[PDB]
């Protein structure tokens, strides 16, 4: 699935009160048992990013953020083969898991996405 | 399935060659050779067994050589293309009481005695079947059971009727060695015996294994000590991330 | 120990030879003491046991 | 610059073996490929061996066999090892399919290695077929028979492609000659694939168990893996003395040990175990056609995992719902297993249909819906 | 936390005696030890397994 | 004479009499039953192997290691 | 999406020092102890719904299949038995 779609979908679900009422509560329970903060990730850290669009959206990332994903994945790294987690302030706390990432990936999708429409255009 | 259909499971009995380090009893091999020679062989061949299979397992070069010599096997023609009998020797293997299929069956009411070399690997339980088949005829089927022409009740045989009747009965056999033979003992022993047909290599086997689990489990241990050694520089890895 | 490693250790030619020569020892003696140990275990039940009888 | 990197030869081995850039946080379940690669050592060595003392020929296979039993040096032992490595082959195979069914390994950029990873599984089941076969005992025969005759349901030529296939009425001796031949040769051909999938897969490098990059942080694969893959090859070698040394019949079936006979039918004919859940899956579709489609689409079906995952994350390690899905559905594969060699009975024939429905069901429905509801969870869960 | 030349905190691994003869012979001689298995255990099989191709006891026994 | 006959007797009538009796109650109907007239043609003939079965089995359970013991 | 060492392919690095010694200047089994106790208690128990759930079902589904097929197949099962065929 496109970043895109997901977003779209999510900001319908959060448009709806009944429908916000029940996913909201469980995504956040789905995010504390996926236990990625323990690694001390950012959420946007876990996206697949083998791919054209992905690795133009790391590009455009600035310095700052890309230095600063490059230390998360290699600590993370290091957790993983030690297999202990992040302890104090490795963790990842709630407030600190910002999407840096999404606005990037979005902008790329969206010209992505037009050019395949303007591909078909049909001059009427 | 009914349990009729699968047969009666035999009991595990504790076989001197259970245990992963232990042999067969060669004593009970050679009575159990005896018991094969004297009930078995009527019906039965073993035509994957040599006499020079016997020697050091059951026993000497000079008593093998005796049963093979006391036989006759057919020799090369002679010279005028005439059939010829020899003596036998070490490499020929034991015969069989049938020419063949037909001729067993019709022995038989019909049906064939299969060939026992490989028997213990050739049905689930092995010994303990076997044990368990020879000693297990009740002297009375139980009630209700309508046995077929020529049958006899076994439930440890799938289905319950056998076309082979009992023939161990106390003292059919005079062990060479003074044990008494007793229904059990001897269908302890041919059941031994035939273990070893099926599975000569056991022993030898067996004391291999035992020499490369040793070996084995050792190099596993080192292997654990090694590789951690050369990756506790990884494991042991610390940083200091100073934003840029 | 550092007698021991500048003549059996520091030279890999050295070390190999004597990791080979350690193998040779090992595999003829472990062989005895198996055989001695497996002789044991199966007391009385063995060919080489009974065959006196015959 | 060093000979190993100058030398084109040297610098292929030196490419996959030793600077091999590996992450540096592979687990254990990254050590079947190297057990893999062991197993199908030790059937060539093995194999080539059995060759040298075996027959083809229908009137002395069984005998041949018989023969390395008894009377060739370490004949048992040879003997052993090469069917219980079979076994082990399967063990090590569904388990390197797990690892890259949990890890997402199938993803982007993997889907290559994966799709001729799904081929390497096709040509081992048909390469432990064939070689089954050539003991020429009463299972052999009889499972020969079975399945060969499965080819019968293709539709207008079946019939004569079975006969085709066999060089006969029956399965027999030209049945068993070819199968030697193509037994021998099948290994080789699963070799060039294995190769196949490791270049394949070099593009990309090997993924890790958290699904994120490993370009920040590589580690040589000599002396690391080296020494780790040590580890796990001496605990194949200790399962694998266990079972030649102590147990050599434990995974067989007793019935192999009587000579094939066409007139006689065995009490149960199934397939070896590793191939038991197929087997399962043919019985759940009542059509001959529809359940030889069904038994062959279980295995298809792998490559469509890179579509219906859409999950924008790689791999289980965080996502708890995707990590139940996973365990049922192994589960439900080792319960179609079971449910292979039951007896076609009441309450088994069912169950097996049920079990049929949620293999199929997993690829087509649920992991298409749990990966996108993930996705949702992910974005909402961390706003 | 800031200075790089502060080196993070090795002492739960440091050994005391890492730069003597004895803390070296004894890690090559779990390298040895290992080497050493490895070399019986080939000798083993190798010996073993190729003696196949010697003359089977069916062949001994007609000569 | 076999050890085998003394040792199952003694379990049939120890630790297997429920079941050395359950197969009793069983022979004794069975019997009873073919005595009747009209058993032959009869739709379902009951047999007393599953007795016999459990019978045995608990029998050999309670045997088989006192058996070898004594040969 | 992998390069070769020199040009892996990693976004640029900075700002991160690593450290680490050497294998002779440490113990390999350092908190081996600790480790094997509480690093694999923590470990298992985080992960022990995830097997205990789908293990307990399908065991629990086979387990009632299994005896359902054994008891169809006694005398008592007779008329159930041919009611399901
Ligand atoms: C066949 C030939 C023989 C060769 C043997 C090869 C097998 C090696 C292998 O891949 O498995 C070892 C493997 C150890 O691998 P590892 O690299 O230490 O950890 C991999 C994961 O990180 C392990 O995941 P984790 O770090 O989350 O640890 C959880 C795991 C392991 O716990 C540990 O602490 C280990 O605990 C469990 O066993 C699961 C709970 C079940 C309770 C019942 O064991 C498991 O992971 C078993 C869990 C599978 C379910
Ligand atoms: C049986 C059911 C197994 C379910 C596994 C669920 C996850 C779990 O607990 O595993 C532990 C571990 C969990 O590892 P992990 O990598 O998810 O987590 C590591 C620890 N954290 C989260 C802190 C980073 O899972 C594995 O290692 C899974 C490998 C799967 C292999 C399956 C083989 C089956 C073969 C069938 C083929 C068809
Ligand atoms: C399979 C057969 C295994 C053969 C191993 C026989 C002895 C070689 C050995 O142990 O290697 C140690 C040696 C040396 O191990 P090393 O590389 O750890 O030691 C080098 C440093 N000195 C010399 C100071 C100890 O490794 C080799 O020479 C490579 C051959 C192994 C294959
Ligand atoms: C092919 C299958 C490979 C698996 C091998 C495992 C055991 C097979 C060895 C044969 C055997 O029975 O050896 C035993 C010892 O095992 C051992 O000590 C062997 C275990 C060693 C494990 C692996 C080490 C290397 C083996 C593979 C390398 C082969 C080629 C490399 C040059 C005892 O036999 P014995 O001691 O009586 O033997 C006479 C010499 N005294
Ligand atoms: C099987 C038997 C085990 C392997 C035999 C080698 C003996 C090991 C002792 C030799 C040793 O430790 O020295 C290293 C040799 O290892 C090596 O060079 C090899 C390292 C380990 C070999 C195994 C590789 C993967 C095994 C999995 C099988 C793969 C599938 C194919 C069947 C040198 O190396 P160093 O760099 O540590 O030097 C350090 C400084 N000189
Ligand atoms: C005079 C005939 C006869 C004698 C004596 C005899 N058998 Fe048999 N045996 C048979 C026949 C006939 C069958 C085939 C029964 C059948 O398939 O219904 C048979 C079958 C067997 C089977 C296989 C049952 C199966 O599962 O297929 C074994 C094992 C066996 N015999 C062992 C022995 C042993 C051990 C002895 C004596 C120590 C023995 N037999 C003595 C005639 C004999
Ligand atoms: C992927 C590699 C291989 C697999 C999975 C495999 C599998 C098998 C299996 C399951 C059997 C039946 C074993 C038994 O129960 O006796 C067998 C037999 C045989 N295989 Fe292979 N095999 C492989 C490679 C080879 C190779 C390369 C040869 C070279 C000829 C070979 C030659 C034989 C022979 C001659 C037999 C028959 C003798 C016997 O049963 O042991 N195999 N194989
Ligand atoms: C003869 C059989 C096989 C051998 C020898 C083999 C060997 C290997 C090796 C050595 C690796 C790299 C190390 C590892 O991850 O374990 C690997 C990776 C892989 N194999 Fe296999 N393999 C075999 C069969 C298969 C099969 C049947 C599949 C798929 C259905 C498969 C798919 C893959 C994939 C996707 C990877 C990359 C996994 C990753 O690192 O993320 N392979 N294989
Ligand atoms: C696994 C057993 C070991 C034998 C090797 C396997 C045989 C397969 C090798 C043939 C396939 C060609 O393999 C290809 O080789 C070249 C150089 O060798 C590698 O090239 C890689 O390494 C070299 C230096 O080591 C760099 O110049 C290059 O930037 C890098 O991509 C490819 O990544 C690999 O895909
Ligand atoms: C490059 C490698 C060099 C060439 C390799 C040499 C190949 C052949 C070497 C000898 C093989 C036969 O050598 C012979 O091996 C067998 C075991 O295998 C040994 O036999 C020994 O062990 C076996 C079981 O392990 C017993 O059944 C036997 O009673 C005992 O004597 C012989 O004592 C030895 O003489």
């Amino acid at each position: 699935a496109s970043i895109t779609s997901v977003v779209k979908t999510s900001e319908l679900i959060l448009k709806s009160p009944l429908l916000s009422k029940i996913v909201v509560p469980l995504a956040k329970t789905y995010v504390k048992f996926s236990g990625y903060r323990q690694l001390g990730f950012k959420m946007n850290d876990l996206i697949i990013e083998e791919t054209p669009n992905m690795q133009l959206a790391l590009r455009r990332l600035p310095p700052t953020e890309s230095y600063d994903r490059v230390y998360r994945l290699i600590r993370a790294t290091q957790f993983s083969l030690s297999h202990k987690l992040a302890t104090g302030n490795d963790i990842t706390k709630p407030e600190e898991d910002d999407h840096y990432l999404i606005p990037y990936i979005l902008d790329v999708e969206a010209e992505a996405f037009e050019k395949d429409a303007l591909d078909n255009l049909e001059v009427v | 399935m009914t349990a009729a259909e699968h047969g009666l499971h035999p009991a595990e009995y504790p076989w001197p060659q259970n245990g992963m380090l232990s042999t067969f009893d060669h004593a009970s091999l050679r009575r159990g050779y005896q018991v094969y020679k004297e009930v078995c062989a009527a019906c039965h061949s073993l035509d994957r067994i040599a006499w020079r299979n016997l020697v050091g397992v059951t026993h000497t070069t000079d008593e093998a050589k005796a049963f093979a010599e006391e036989l006759e096997y057919d020799d090369e023609p002679d010279d005028e293309g005439n059939p010829r009998k020899r003596p036998g020797k070490l490499a020929d293997y034991i015969p069989g009481p049938y020419p063949n299929e037909q001729a067993a069956r019709a022995a038989n009411q019909g049906a064939l005695p299969p060939d026992l070399s490989l028997i213990a690997k050739a049905r689930h339980g092995g010994a303990d079947y076997i044990f368990a088949l020879l000693t297990g005829y009740p002297d009375e089927p139980p009630a209700g059971v309508v046995l077929a022409p020529g049958m006899n009740y076994n439930p440890y045989f799938p289905g319950g009727g056998i076309g082979m009747a009992r023939t161990l009965f106390d003292g059919v056999v005079e062990y060479e060695d003074g044990t008494p033979a007793t229904t059990s003992q001897m269908a302890k022993d041919v059941a031994a015996f035939l273990t070893w047909a099926a599975e000569p290599e056991h022993d030898e086997r067996k004391k291999l294994g035992l020499k490369a689990i040793i070996v084995i489990s050792a190099m596993l241990g080192l292997s654990v000590y090694i590789k951690k050694f050369k990756w506790s520089p990884i494991k042991n890895r610390k940083f200091i991330y100073n934003p840029p | 120990a550092t007698t021991f490693y500048n003549v059996f250790v520091k030279r890999n030619s050295a070390f190999v030879a004597t990791i080979l020569a350690s193998a040779f020892v090992f595999d003829m003696t472990f062989e005895t003491a198996i055989d001695n140990f497996w002789d044991r275990i199966n007391a009385g039940k063995q060919w080489k046991d009974i065959r006196h009888k015959y | 610059m060093a000979l190993r990197k100058k030398n084109s030869l040297l610098n292929m081995a030196n490419s996959y073996v030793l600077d091999s850039p590996q992450p540096s946080n592979l687990n254990y379940f990254w050590n079947f490929g190297s057990l893999l690669a062991l197993c199908l050592v030790i059937q060539l060595a093995t194999g080539i061996t059995l060759a040298m003392h075996y027959t083809s020929h229908a009137s002395l296979a069984f005998d041949s066999v018989e023969h390395i039993m008894r009377d060739v040096n370490f004949g048992w032992f040879i003997r052993y090892a090469h069917a219980n490595t079979a076994s082990f082959f399967f063990i090590c195979i569904y388990a390197h399919m797990g690892r890259n069914i949990y890890y997402g390994s199938y993803k982007t950029p993997r889907v290559l290695p994966w799709s001729i990873g799904v081929i390497i599984f096709l040509l081992l089941i048909i390469t432990a077929f064939m070689g089954y076969v050539l003991v020429f005992g009463q299972m052999s025969l009889w499972g020969a028979t079975v399945i060969c005759n499965l080819v019968s349901a293709i539709p207008w030529l079946g019939e004569d492609i079975v006969h085709f296939l066999w060089g006969g009425f029956s399965v027999g001796n030209p049945t068993l000659q070819r199968f030697f031949a193509l037994h021998y040769l099948m290994p080789f051909v699963l070799a060039v694939f294995a190769l196949l999938h490791l270049i394949a897969l070099h593009t990309a490098g090997s993924s890790n168990p958290l699904g994120i990059t490993s370009n920040v942080d590589k580690l040589s694969m000599h002396p690391y893996y080296s020494f780790k893959d040590l580890i796990t090859v001496f605990a194949f070698l200790l399962m694998f003395t266990l079972f030649v040394f102590f147990s050599p019949d434990k995974l067989g079936h007793p019935d192999n040990y009587i000579p094939a006979n066409p007139m006689v039918t065995p009490a149960s004919i199934v397939p070896e175990w590793y191939l038991l859940p197929f087997y399962a899956i043919l019985r759940a579709i009542p059509d001959k056609l529809g359940g030889v489609i069904a038994m062959v689409a279980a295995i298809l079906i792998l490559l469509i995992l890179p579509i219906v995952d859409r999950s924008i994350i790689r791999g289980n390690a965080f996502k708890p719902i995707s990590k139940l899905l996973f365990g049922f559905f192994i589960c439900n594969f080792l319960l179609l297993g079971v449910l292979g060699q039951v007896h076609i009975e009441p309450p088994f024939i069912v169950l097996g249909q049920i079990c049929t429905i949620f293999y199929f069901s997993y690829f087509l429905i649920l992991l298409p819906m749990v990966s996108t509801i993930e996705n949702i969870f992910f974005y909402i869960g961390s706003l | 936390g800031k200075s790089t030349y502060k080196i993070p905190d090795f002492t739960p691994y440091l050994k005391k005696d890492r730069n003597t003869d004895a803390n070296r012979l004894f890690s090559y001689f779990m390298i040895g030890s290992f080497g050493m298995l490895s070399a019986a255990g080939a000798k083993a099989t190798v010996q073993d397994f190729l003696s196949n191709m010697s003359a089977s006891a069916d062949v001994l026994a007609m000569a | 004479p076999d050890p085998a006959i003394a040792l199952h007797e003694a379990a049939a009538e120890g630790p297997c009499h429920d079941f050395k009796h359950h197969f009793d109650e069983c022979v004794e109907r069975v019997t009873k039953a073919q005595e009747a007239e009209d058993y032959d043609h009869a739709e379902y003939k009951e047999d007393c192997v599953e007795e016999f079965f459990h019978l045995q089995h608990c029998i050999n359970d309670n045997t088989a290691d006192k058996l070898f013991r004594v040969l | 999406y992998m390069g070769w060492w020199g040009h892996m392919g990693s976004p640029p690095q900075k700002g991160i020092a690593g450290y680490t010694i050497s294998p002779f200047a440490a113990r390999p089994f350092a908190g081996v102890v600790h480790a094997a106790i509480f690093n694999t208690f923590r470990r298992t128990k985080n992960q022990a719904l995830f097997v205990i759930l789908p293990v307990s079902f399908f065991y629990y589904v086979w387990t009632q299949a299994s005896e359902k097929n054994e008891w169809l197949y006694t005398k008592a099962g007779r008329h159930e038995l041919a009611k399901a065929l």
